């Protein structure tokens, strides 16, 4: 098992999924195409903002 | 491939490819439907020899 982790926009989180197009998705982190797990986000504005 | 995302793409190109795959077998189905007549047609014709 392997936990990535890290902090992005809003709706920019569509981008995180296999076979995505986006900035992220083709220049912070790719998710490949036979992609098996979980993706997991929550709202950070009392924390990061 | 050029004008759909991979996601979209995989099932656009696997429906496409069934659709050859199968035509593919019916083509060959009918072939050898022929071949099977052309055979009998054949020993006819050796036997009329």
């Amino acid at each position: 098992v392997y936990a990535d982790s890290f902090v992005i926009r809003g709706n920019e989180v569509s981008q995180i999924a296999p076979g995505q197009t986006g900035n992220i998705a083709d220049y912070n982190y790719k998710l490949p195409d036979d992609f098996t797990g979980c993706v997991i986000a929550w709202n950070s504005n009392k924390l990061d903002s | 491939l050029s004008r759909l995302d991979p996601p979209e793409a995989e099932v656009q190109i696997d429906r496409l490819i069934t659709g050859r795959l199968q035509s593919l077998q019916t083509y060959v189905t009918q072939q050898l439907i022929r071949a099977a007549e052309i055979r009998a047609s054949a020993n006819l014709a050796a036997t009329k020899m």
